[PDB]
């Protein structure tokens, strides 16, 4: 939840297996990491 | 009318690198007004704007010219949440 | 004696600072080099500035900051994960803080060390120390999709 800026600043320290695990933690998260400079 | 400048700082949670946009006010013009007129510009409701001028901190209710900003004076201005 | 600023937070309360420990925010020193009052803060209240202080001593002497790249997460220096042993409403209002005053250096061990509290962790375990709640039959088809992937 909270605010989008914020938490991609902290995914963008994911590995892709760490990313894949938080697009099932809510449905807000899920819109959020399908963005594709997560995964650059 | 007067024009007035209103410059930016480094936003790295937002992606933004400071910049100076121009602003057509009046003397009159209340801090509310100028705020709308930013949003106006470029989309940012006045709620997440700080307008900062000789390090006062600009009150909503208040006009430009009760800080005595004048032609061609520069507002900074922070981004918030 | 030593050359000084004054802050005031956004609750109103007046820190007398060092230059060289100010200007470490690039906001605060970019503000002070365009032409004797208090700097006023955005939305950092006493309590976080009185943080941000700590911190910034601590790295007066980094130099100015370089942009990045490839981002890693085991390089939190000792001193920083001591100094971030704490609530975790306060660590994102360190987040916020760091971006409104611009200090590079902060901003990046704080949203590593958030990071850090996912790395490993299941959307259960992780919901639970965000408190956000899970919005079957959805779960279900994320589940799969993601499966191949990682």
């Amino acid at each position: 939840v909270m605010h989008r800026e914020v938490w991609m600043a902290v995914f963008s320290y994911l590995s892709h297996q760490d990313l894949c695990v938080c697009m099932r933690v809510c449905r807000t998260w899920n819109r959020w990491c399908c963005d594709k400079r997560l995964w650059t | 009318g007067m024009q007035i400048f209103v410059k930016t700082f480094r936003d790295r949670l937002r992606n933004l690198l400071p910049q100076t946009i121009t602003l057509e006010v009046e003397p009159s013009d209340t801090i509310e007004n100028v705020k709308a007129k930013i949003q106006d510009k470029e989309g940012i409701p006045p709620d997440q704007q700080v307008l900062i001028f000789s390090r006062k901190r600009l009150e909503d209710g208040r006009t430009l010219s009760d800080y005595n900003i004048q032609k061609e004076s520069t507002l900074r201005l922070v981004l918030v949440f | 004696a030593m050359p000084s600023i004054k802050l005031q937070s956004s609750d109103g309360e007046i820190f007398e600072v060092d230059v060289e420990i100010a200007k470490q925010s690039v906001t605060i020193k970019t503000m002070l080099e365009d032409l004797d009052d208090p700097v006023p803060l955005p939305n950092v209240n006493a309590a976080i500035l009185k943080k941000v202080i700590q911190w910034c001593t601590h790295h007066k002497d980094d130099p100015p900051p370089p942009e990045d790249d490839e981002k890693r997460t085991d390089d939190i220096p000792v001193w920083d994960q001591e100094f971030l042993k704490v609530d975790q409403g306060t660590l994102f209002e360190l987040i916020l803080a760091a971006n409104y005053l611009d200090i590079k250096g902060l901003l990046d061990v704080t949203c590593k060390t958030v990071a850090n509290m996912i790395k490993g962790k299941t959307p259960e375990e992780i919901r639970k120390t965000f408190n956000i709640k899970n919005d079957e039959e959805e779960e279900a088809q994320v589940r799969k999709e993601n499966q191949w992937c990682e």
